[PDB]
């Protein structure tokens, strides 16, 4: 039995039922040229359509079904239309007719076109993760800077427990100042390096004041930061990082008092949790710097021509500025020879991982809670970015070689475009491109 | 206003005046360029359309706007001028050895200049 | 790698395998959820019960989807052609979602009346080359 | 004036002849490249192995157009005017590139069944009136 409905209300199927829908299409037709063609744009909305009959043998009963009918169509929302030809569907209503003749007393003619309820926004907003790893790491140092002052006491004596604080001071002072000297062979570095100079020669009156012992270090940390470009940051933090720990394992008679052993272990602490947030955000930058690079704009299947300017990419001779359109890279810089391949991002990110959940456990007993429950988040941040940039690009599939083939034909019975076909090799670590391995799982990008 | 720089604002103005009579524009069907980069100013085109009995060769873009309507697609509306409307007073269209330095650094500006 | 559902005296429960859980990673276990957890009915909808509560999930207003399929309208309902395609079409609606997305190229379901009292369906789903072998079992009694 | 390509024992390669490899400045090379040199499968398209490979060329994406010709498809078919028709199109979508130009006039291609098992197929062009005199040969076998 045909008993077709719009909302539980029943109807009886006639005449025709139709479904229309296609593709837009732009015609592309050239003055004085015969080749023409189209373009392909989205693909409109099934337009369906039926033709529904009621009818008794009461009068009144059929009166009362089409009234119901009419009611049920003209009702705000989306209903769940049944057809034997449709199926079960969603729709929203365009228009209806109902059409009697005066001489047919039971019966009453429908004929409806309805839409589907597809309801999708067009921005389609989405969370941009490159730009959540500097502002949740300005959070993390602005915490860990506060719980330092607050958690600093001043010692007032002369004794062991002063000059040994003045040590600890002195020492990280000297680990800052060597790592600005090694950056400074090729960036001008003087003006850092006279600050931190006379900040190290003024410790004595510094270690008595808390809150400006913390934002003397927190400012020469941030005068570090900002003297790097995307090259040599992740690097300069790396090293910054393993000399702040292996102090903090040097640490984790003399003195004879507990305001030094705290206050030195929490110096120790909050200098490697401020590098390892630093080389974070630094990592971050630098898989935007790889991945930029890592990219060209060919994707095109043209004829090479006798080109003579910039034989090799660049930009040809004499070329202004506005003619080209800079990169978010570019922009930002105002690579590292490890964000290039897969299996060194993976490490990469697994060491940052471990790195930062280490120093989170350690947190949890000295700079109790917000700096942990802030470390947590950034971990969180950090490790989702790389690997929803790195890893889990678009359209990414691992495929096997029956033999060794040249990186061009292995990209070409993969996708299809063979242009591209250094990034299978960088991403995959080959070093000859002509011989890529076998046996051995292939990553293919698409 | 010194005489020297009387002369360079008076041949500005002829240049100015020059680019802004002529004038070409076209609409090309894709964004993008024919190597594979986007459509930006400041940029000299040779121009062929011999067909419709134009003597022009080269010209230089200066007007770039890309358009995705629907009953347009993807088009791009280049609009075309002399290049010779936009240079310095100094230079030009295609009395020493400071005179021959000068030119060698000027055909060629990727080097480095004597400054 | 989630952990694998396995169907024992007609509920699936999660199950353990020497150390850890049992894991799996394939489409028997999406399939598995949603087909048989129940989403919220329509306004319109009648419900097997005599009551008014509609099923569903707390979180469906946060996961940009409904959780799982409709199967629960079918509760209570006698032998009779009109069953077989409303099964039919509520299994087509429920699994329709993977075939928007990229994870299966075809869905085929008929229903048929087995042995008296049985409701079978068959729902054959064409996975695609790079798809993974998924994960096959049988629901199991005991005690 | 380009290599020569010289079938024997049903492939085809270059040769010598006397100091260096014979050339050749005519169509017949143009044709036996165009039409015996796998181009890539569609999509769509079921290929005679059970395999999921397209046949091509790497430079295809740096030649303008595909290389060769759909022939391949064919490699396993019966005696039924189907498979006939499909290498007559397949012929003609080949060769089409040079109608296309002015290098030839017109072309007439037919398929036949010979004696069992042969798949005749009888292409004629029509060269205009400058085109140069093409390469004269037959496929031969040894051993």
């Amino acid at each position: 039995t045909g008993k077709g409905t719009f909302r539980n209300v029943p109807f009886l199927v006639i005449e025709e039922q139709k479904q229309a829908g296609g593709r837009r299409l732009v015609k592309r037709e050239y003055p004085l040229r015969d080749t023409g063609g189209v373009n392909d744009l989205g693909k409109k909305l099934r337009s369906r359509t039926f033709s529904a009959c009621i009818l008794n043998s009461n009068a009144e009963t059929a009166r009362d079904e089409a009234g119901a009918l009419m009611d049920a169509l003209d009702a705000p929302g989306s209903g769940e239309l049944v057809h034997p030809d449709f199926g079960t569907v969603d729709v929203m209503v365009d228009s209806w007719e109902c059409r009697t003749k005066a001489d047919e007393l039971n019966y009453y003619a429908f004929t409806v076109t309805v839409y589907p309820s597809l309801q999708d926004t067009a921005p389609d907003a989405e969370t941009d993760t490159s730009a959540a790893v500097p502002a949740q790491a300005v959070a993390v140092t602005g915490s860990l800077g506060d719980t330092l002052s607050s958690v600093w006491q001043t010692v007032k004596d002369g004794t062991a427990a002063a000059t040994a604080v003045m040590e600890a001071v002195t020492g990280v002072i000297d680990d800052i100042s060597d790592a600005v000297d090694n950056l400074g062979v090729t960036q001008t570095v003087s003006g850092l390096m006279g600050s931190l100079s006379a900040m190290k020669g003024s410790v004595t009156s510094l270690i008595n004041q808390p809150a400006m012992l913390a934002s003397s270090l927190m400012g020469a940390l941030s005068g570090v930061s900002s003297l790097c470009d995307t090259r040599t940051a992740f690097s300069t933090w790396n090293r910054l990082a393993q000399r702040f720990e292996r102090r903090h394992a040097a640490t984790a008679t003399s003195y004879n008092s507990p305001v030094a052993e705290k206050n030195i272990a929490t110096l120790n602490y909050v200098m490697l949790a401020a590098a390892q947030t630093y080389r974070a955000e630094a990592a971050s930058q630098a898989l935007t710097a790889a991945l930029d690079f890592s990219r060209r704009m060919d994707n095109a299947a043209r004829a090479p021509v006798l080109d003579a300017p910039s034989t090799t990419t660049g930009t040809a001779s004499g070329a202004s500025s506005t003619s080209a359109t800079v990169t978010q890279g570019q922009l930002q810089l105002t690579t590292p020879p490890v964000f290039e391949s897969v299996s060194d991002i993976e490490k990469t990110t697994a060491m940052l991982g471990a790195a930062l959940d280490s120093v989170i456990l350690t947190a949890s007993e000295q700079g109790f809670s917000t700096d942990s429950v802030q470390l947590t988040q950034l971990r969180l941040l950090v490790v989702a970015d790389l690997e929803k940039r790195g890893l889990q690009l678009a359209g990414s599939e691992s495929h096997h070689l029956p033999e060794t083939l040249p990186a061009m034909v292995a990209l070409y019975r993969f996708t299809g475009n063979s242009r591209n076909w250094q990034r299978l090799a960088r991403r995959n670590g080959i070093s000859n491109p002509l011989f890529v391995p076998g046996g051995v799982s292939i990553e293919v990008i698409n | 206003i010194t005489a020297k720089d009387a002369q360079a604002r008076a041949l500005r103005e002829q240049r100015r005046r020059l680019a802004k009579s002529i004038t070409f524009e076209a609409e090309i069907d894709g964004w993008t360029r024919k190597d594979g980069q986007l459509w930006m100013p400041n940029l000299l085109v040779t121009i062929d359309a011999s067909k419709y009995a134009i003597k022009t060769t080269e010209l230089l873009v200066s007007k770039v706007t890309l358009i995705l309507n629907d009953q347009d697609g993807l088009k791009t509306r280049v609009s075309l001028a002399p290049r010779e409307g936009f240079l310095v007073p100094v230079e030009s269209d295609r009395g020493g050895i400071d005179a021959l330095v000068e030119d060698y650094y000027r055909r060629h500006p990727e080097k480095t200049p004597p400054w | 790698t989630d952990l694998a559902i396995i169907w024992t005296n007609g509920r699936g429960d999660i199950a353990q395998d020497g150390i850890d859980m049992l894991t799996d990673d394939s489409l028997t276990t999406d399939v598995t959820i949603s087909l048989f957890t129940d989403r919220r009915a329509l306004d319109s909808d009648t419900l097997p019960d005599g009551s008014d509560d509609r099923r569903g999930w707390w979180g469906d207003s946060y996961r940009d989807r409904p959780i799982g399929s409709r199967l629960w309208l079918l509760s209570r309902e006698k032998a009779t052609p009109d069953t077989l395609e409303r099964a039919r079409g509520y299994a087509e609606e429920a699994l329709e979602w993977l075939k928007t997305a990229g994870r299966v190229s075809a869905i085929n379901v008929r229903a048929e009346q087995l042995h008296q009292g049985w409701l079978y369906l068959y729902i054959a789903l064409t996975l695609p080359d790079g798809s993974v072998i998924p994960y096959e079992f049988k629901a199991a009694f005991n005690g």
